[PDB]
């Protein structure tokens, strides 16, 4: 009922029925969603019961002629903040808000000019 | 009379000094763009708390990409090669060397490339003012030394706090001088940048010689 599982950036420590678990670990840059380096990816009623294993980490950068109080902060997938740039710099396309994704930040935080 | 025509002749080296150098802010500003990314990457992860050294990798790639930022500092050089020989043309060659020296995953090693761009950057904005200095300095009328000295300095002030606003500045500025266009003293950053009301206000001294000199020609 479950078959073989991809941690998508990450994988397993080493077809399947409903009850079995498999421990599994994430990537140098992706946690779980208890924010852990492993746990269980269970076979469920709805597949995988951690339908998303790995959930990408984002350090927030040091920006060139920025506010940047928030410079080194962690954040993880599904978070976004409000950046903003000293007078004569920007964020692109009049943007405010920076979200952390599977593949980092988007759009990208830097004041342009 | 024989004075007029010197006169004359100053203002048109300094007109045809401008005209070349028209472009000067749009294009470090468009290095800028293009950098101010990887420099982001080098500078966060060159901070002692964890490293990604493929970041720090492809920060270094878009500096070394088809030697093309070289390049444009090149191109930045040409304009005031005429007035400053080889100010930047030192520093642009060591630049290039450091980035093909670049080793991989060595963080102290990419640190030192952008505090390097850093300074080419701030260098680049200082040749402006420099080829500015050595042309003002050259005028026969002294109250325009007077103030082009007095500009000069608080130029480089302004500079210091920030190149790319500095520079962007001190265009905008000169070129409204040299086609009769009234210079503006109130602040184009609401006051965030220090430097800059005391340099509009030498702005406006150099506006009122430069105003001085041009009906000795009438
Ligand atoms: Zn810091």
């Amino acid at each position: 009922p479950c078959d073989y599982p991809d941690i998508k950036h990450g994988g397993l420590y080493h077809p399947v029925a409903v009850g079995k678990y498999y421990s599994y670990y994430c990537d140098e840059h992706f946690e779980t969603p208890s924010g852990s380096y492993w746990d269980h990816i269970h076979c469920t009623q709805d597949g995988w019961s951690p339908a998303v294993p790995c959930l990408r980490k984002c350090y927030f950068p040091y920006l060139e002629n920025g506010y940047n109080q928030n410079h080194g902060r962690k954040f993880v997938q599904g978070k976004s903040i409000d950046v903003a740039c000293h007078p004569g710099y920007a964020l692109p396309k009049a943007q405010t808000t920076v979200t952390c994704m599977e593949n980092g930040w988007s759009p990208t935080p830097r004041c342009i000019r | 009379g024989a004075m007029g025509r010197l006169n004359q002749r100053n203002i048109n080296e300094l007109k045809i000094f401008v005209e070349k150098a028209k472009y000067y802010s749009i294009k470090l500003d468009a290095i800028y763009n293009e950098c101010t990314g990887a420099y982001n990457d080098i500078m966060t992860y060159s901070e002692g708390t964890f490293s990604d050294q493929s970041k720090v990798n492809q920060a270094i790639s878009i500096f070394k990409k088809d030697n093309k930022i070289v390049n444009k500092f090149k191109e930045l050089e040409k304009i005031i090669e005429e007035y400053k020989p080889m100010f930047l043309s030192k520093l642009i060659d060591d630049f290039a060397i450091e980035l093909d020296q670049a080793v991989d995953n060595d963080v102290s090693n990419a640190r030192h490339v952008a505090d390097s761009y850093k300074k080419l950057r701030k260098s680049v904005v200082l040749a402006y003012i420099e080829s500015f200095d050595v042309i003002s300095s050259k005028f026969v009328d002294s109250k325009f030394v007077e103030a082009s000295k007095k500009f000069v300095n608080k130029a480089k002030e302004f500079v210091e706090e920030n190149d790319l606003i500095a520079l962007e500045c001190i265009v905008k500025t000169i070129g409204d001088m040299v086609n009769d266009r009234e210079i503006n003293s109130r602040s184009r950053y609401n006051n965030f940048y220090k430097k800059e009301a005391d340099f509009l206000g030498a702005a406006v001294e150099l506006e009122g010689a430069y105003k001085a000199i041009k009906q000795t020609l009438l």
